[PDB]
C-alpha cells in the first residue's frame, strides 16, 4: 500500500514439524493501529509467482543448540 | 502390474515422500526406508529398482519436463 502503513503477520517456527503446518507470510492480518485488520490467508503457495527472491519469507530458530531453554520470546 | 495379479514380490513398495506441499526439498530419509533396502532375502542382483510419482494439479505437459531425484 503506498498510501498507508502495511502490517505483516508471519509464521517464523521452522522446528514446528507438524505435517499439516508450513511457514507461510500473510498481509494486514491486524490494522496499522493495533486492531484487527482482516482475515489471514495464505501466501507461501505465491511467493514464488509475486517475483520474491527468497526474499519474502522470515524464519525464525529460537534454540539454535536445542538445549531446552529457548533464548527469544 | 497389480497384487490382485501376481504375488511374484512380497513386497514392492517403499515410500519415501508423501503429499508434500513442496517440489523442492532436502529431507533426511528414516530408518525404514534403510532398513527396507536391506529387508529382502533375496539377491540383490536379481530385482530391479522402479521410482514412482504421485501428484495433483498437473494438468498440463509442456514440451520439456526436468526431473532431478538422486540419493545422497
Amino acid at each position: 500500500d503506498p498510501t498507508d502503513e502495511d502490517s505483516w503477520t508471519f509464521a517464523t517456527n521452522t522446528k514446528n514439524t507438524t505435517s499439516s503446518f508450513n511457514v507461510d507470510t500473510f498481509y494486514q492480518v491486524f490494522d496499522e493501529n493495533g486492531a484487527s485488520g482482516g482475515s489471514a490467508l495464505t501466501l507461501r503457495t505465491t511467493l514464488s509467482s509475486l517475483m520474491c527472491e527468497d526474499n519474502c519469507v522470515l524464519t525464525l530458530d529460537v534454540d539454535a543448540q536445542s538445549s531446552g531453554t529457548p533464548v527469544v520470546t | 502390474v497389480n497384487n490382485d495379479t501376481r504375488n511374484v514380490d512380497k513386497n514392492n513398495a517403499i515410500l519415501l515422500v508423501s503429499n508434500s506441499t513442496n517440489s523442492q526439498a532436502y529431507v533426511d530419509l528414516t530408518n525404514a526406508v534403510s532398513d527396507a533396502v536391506y529387508g529382502s532375502t533375496n539377491t540383490d542382483s536379481n530385482v530391479n529398482i522402479g521410482f514412482a510419482m504421485y501428484f495433483t494439479g498437473v494438468g498440463d505437459l509442456a514440451a520439456k519436463e526436468v526431473i532431478v531425484m538422486d540419493f545422497f
